[PDB]
RNA sequence: GGGAUAACUGGCUUGUGGCGGCCAAGCGUAGCGACGUCGCUUCGGCUCUUCCUAUCAUACCGAAGCAGAAUUCGGUAAGCGUUGGAUUGUUCACCCACUAAUAGGGAAAGCUGGGGACCGUCGUGAGACAGGUUAGUCCCUACUGAUGAACUCGUCGCAAUGGUAAUUCAGCUUAGUACGAGAGGAACCGCUGAUUCAGAUAAUUGGUUUUUGCGGUUGUCCGACCGGGCAGUGCCGCGAAGCUACCAUCUGCUGGAUAAUGGCUGAACGCCUCUAAGUCAGAAUCCAUGCCAGAACGCGACGAUACUACCCGCACGUUGUAGACGUAUAAGAAUAGGCUCCGGCCUCGUAUCCUAGCAGGCGAUUCCUCCGCCGGCCUCGAAGUGGCCGUCGGUAAUUCGCGUAUUGCAAUUUAGACACGCGCGGGAUCAAAUCCUUUGCAGACGACUUAGAUGUGCGAAAGGGUCCUGUAAGCAGUAGAGUAGCCUUGUUGUUACGAUCUGCUGAGGGUAAGCCCUCCUUCGCCUAGAUUUC
RNA sequence: ACGAGAUUCCCACUGUCCCUAUCUACUAUCUAGCGAAACCACAGCCAAGGGAACGGGCUUGGCAAAAUCAGCGGGGAA
RNA sequence: CGCGGGGUUAAGGUGCCGGAGUGGACGCUCAUCAGACACCACAAAAGGCGUUAGUACAUCUUGACAGCAGGACGGUGGCCAUGGAAGUCGGAAUCCGCUAAGGACUGUGUAACAACUCACCUGCCGAAUGUACUAGCCCUGAAAAUGGAUGGCGCUCAAGCGU
């Protein structure tokens, strides 16, 4: 028999993820994204939008 | 046995850790990849078959199926990872003010005698115009994190446990560009999040828990007996195990009141057995119904996580008829779905007719 | 009876016989002479782990009158498997089947059945002897699991490294199609199961019963009844819970590079060539992902940190440093080319920068050059910094005046950076873990999941539910077989006892000990006490 | 005819086995007290090499982290 | 060969373990586990469309080797045999003409022909080629079974081989 890490096995199931599984998991994913997304919308340094410092080793001490 | 698990040492954490999220690319839309649920036991369906090519088409089938509690999680924080020649590596996490106190009790051993003062500072950090650093943060993960994920903790109040100390972990955010999911994350915070969201009916989930302990045990029973590999005495069971391809087959909302029933029976009846599942309680919550069965004992921990690769077969994108679900009790050889079906079966009792 | 000798083999072994003639390049100057051709023909069984390939099967290729089907020979391949019986008649020991197939060896090994040597005496054409003597040498480590000091305790993670997993068959469709005179008779794509292996799980079914839970019954006993004791759990039936069973159920996943081989463009070699430069595809192969463990001296993020001293400034240390003394210097890319200011330049880092002053003073003359600290705006995440601006401080590019002596003719020119510790004076904070009791998702002990501070708390009862058994004790009905008295005959005479049956009674009993629920169902307990910690 | 004689055949039964699973008591385990012996040059990781088919100490590689608890049987001439 | 100090060497070495040369000159070699001093066995008159040096013979402006464009004819389907057999299922002979040259034919092909192809010849092209041996270095020239060895890393105009 063939092998589960044959290659004509694993281009079969290539195609099958692209034109049968891929369309069905798409469809599933933008219902369930659109869930989530429902319950979600329910000076510099001054501000933190340029962003600074916080507060063994990789160099020698010199 | 098999050498792929050889160190059949005890698990090092009792929750069980995902160790693998499914591969991210900006084209989805934003999702979370993971969540929590409490094990509560096994009942018997039966399901109208729909498998073209099968000697059990047009038919029906029974089958076992174990549930899980499902309370909805709380997103409580938000943390990003970067890619380095090393690895994942985290650069920062951002915590959402006003944590509960359970996911407090995790951060502590002794809860009772403490002096309740964790992330006591870090409120202040919101709340006093150090709002600067919390998006100073949050601008860091956006413009070099690769990876983003949420902390969320379960609810084990609505969980009939007596454990108070609720359970952390990270769930991935795919799908998306990091600037997206960081507004994201961000705006689920202090938010129940529900099982429904994250997965739905008839998909195809991969379960990690750690297995129910057996001690120590000989040869016989713990290498299955008729050196590295030649087969010893040790500890037998409690080992982490990422179980694949296990197919939801309903998801209860707890507040229907009609959880067990179906467009085939009429009956307004929840999931939970007669009497309680046996050693656990009642399912007053969400539960995830899944096919077979799972690794863990009941009331464990379970961290429910999606495939990391599109399915390749037709168990998969099949839909799933339920036309009956079983309630009778567990504790015993039960022939009741209801309180009321046992009376009317019986008649009237001689405590019947003394109270009344 | 004496002499030499402990004994053998170790780049051993494997597929193609020997002898004679003919031919025969050479060597040689007759002799050796290969390939061919001719002539003559102790043993058996038992095993577990791993390895090898000299491959039986499964995968992929090359060839064959290989039409199809089934095969045969050969190549790469050890990833994955390699059976159940007979051994009861005969022999060179080998038949029966099942299966995809029923390949061969190494580690050379232990159990189990089959199947002694010296003298002494009496004799030797030859043996006999119950005549004597005698050898018979609970610890460390490895492996499997469990804890663990130091780094404050804890939470969430990363992944170096180590292991690695899936296998074979069948059925449906293609299709009674291609192919074939007929008989017969495929395959790719698609779909559904099953074998072996592996990892889990207890709804359901079966098994198990100290639930000693309920019931029945034997012997003996508590005077009888009730309720029970003993028979190391008397025996029998059912029996939850727990544990388990291919006796039950569920699940087992995808990229790159190759071997044989088939090709493209094209020299060698004016044809030609898959190979030389270049390059396409291609096996169950290889390497990784998915999967298991986590370095207890690998790392990251975060929370809270009581003292000690957490942060900041400077004051030093008779404190440690596999070893300061200008510890100065960023393009990328090619090497049969490159750089540029677009003029030109490139063997050459023997280059560029910095480089003077009591170990570097004081005062001038003169100069806007260089250095430093602080801020503001930004920028630096691969193990995180630099730029710009502003303030202040220092500052030979030129030239002087004052000072250096005495360390006595050299003696490391004690001078840097990091870390650690001791002190002040300014700001900041008021923590945990363990023991203990408890839990059973855990367990040999440690360890682990829990809970203990007012709560949806913990514990003990109780009520209800759900299950198990099978109808309690007692009372009552002439229902009742049968055993006896009263009077005199009874065609219906009465009075007592009366095993059993029926009703009260799906009753009574048990119910978490590893079942479920609690509206004030009742009662009680609480902010401890001990140790340690930056 | 007889025989705790042997063998074969027939019927019946069986955890012998397919293929194991469950249960009970005493141990194994931990604690209090009591408390030996065998044996002991010194030790104790693996690989290749160390002419005398001899290695445990040498060579040169793999390596290599305190202190412990339980299991086992791998190693210590003729 | 007494106990010490200084100097110089032998065998062996100077890429790092490791003290001393990534020393100098000219060449050779690319191995799918090269070789680094074992040179005995496997092992031969052995297989290599690997590479370099050499020896002998031979062809060449009278045009050599390779190629391309053409010829490759006639007696004659030679004789026997064969159902059929014409160069090409077989046996045996294998001559002559025209010639520039062309076998009573080297392969493909047909039932038999036909047709194609080779040998051989000519035109175009243009200068060096062919064969057989010898000597170096390289591949193969047979290997089982715990993971391991030029001592190890590693080394390719070498850190290999010869002087």
């Amino acid at each position: 028999a063939k092998s589960a890490r044959a290659s004509r096995i694993k281009e079969n199931h290539q195609r099958f993820k692209k034109n049968i599984a891929g369309p069905v998991e798409a469809a599933r994913l933008e219902r369930l994204s659109a869930k989530l997304m429902a319950i979600a919308q329910a000076s510099g340094v001054k501000s933190g939008k340029s962003i600074g410092r916080k507060d063994s080793s990789i160099v020698f001490p010199m | 046995g098999s050498l792929a698990f050889l160190p059949r040492k005890r698990a090092a954490r009792h929750r069980g850790r995902v160790k693998s999220f499914p591969k991210d690319d900006p084209k989805k839309p934003v999702h979370l990849t993971a969540a929590m649920g409490y094990k509560a036991g096994m009942t018997t369906i039966v399901r109208d078959l729909d498998r073209p090519g099968a000697k059990a088409h047009k038919k029906e089938v029974v089958e076992a199926v174990t549930i899980i509690d499902c309370p909805p999680m709380v997103v409580v924080g938000l943390v990003g990872y970067i890619e380095t020649p090393r690895g994942l590596r985290s650069l920062t996490t951002v915590w959402a003010e006003h944590l509960s106190d359970e996911v407090k009790r995790r951060f502590y051993k002794n809860w009772y005698k403490s002096k309740k003062k964790a992330f006591t500072k870090y409120a202040k950090k919101y709340a006093e115009n150090n709002g600067a650093s919390i998006t100073r943060e949050l601008e860091r993960i956006k413009k070099y994190c690769t990876v983003v994920r949420v902390l969320a903790h379960t609810q084990i109040r609505k969980t009939p446990l007596k454990q108070k100390k609720a359970h952390l972990m990270e769930i991935q955010i795919n799908g998306g560009s990091v600037a997206d999911k960081v507004e994201f994350g961000r705006s689920l915070f202090e938010k129940p999040v529900t099982i429904d969201t994250i997965f739905e009916k008839d998909e195809m989930i991969d379960v990690i828990a750690v297995t129910k302990g057996h001690g120590f045990v000989g040869v016989t029973a713990r290498w299955g007996t008729k050196q590295w590999t030649v087969a010893r005495a040790g500890q037998m069971g409690y080992h982490h195990r990422t179980s694949v391809n296990h197919k939801i087959y309903r998801i209860g909302k707890g507040d229907d009141e009609a959880n067990a029933s179906t467009e085939t029976d009429l009956t307004k009846k929840k999931i939970t057995p007669m009497g309680g599942f046996v050693r656990y309680g009642e399912v007053n919550n969400d539960y995830v119904m899944i096919k077979g069965s799972v690794p863990g004992v009941k009331k464990r921990i379970m961290t429910l996580r999606k495939s990391l690769f599109t399915h390749t077969s037709r168990k998969a994108l099949e839909k799933v008829e339920l036309k009956w679900i079983d309630t009778s009790s567990e504790f015993g050889h039960g022939a009741f779905q209801t309180a009321a079906e046992k009376k009317q079966f019986m008649g009237t009792l001689k405590k019947d007719l003394q109270t009344s």
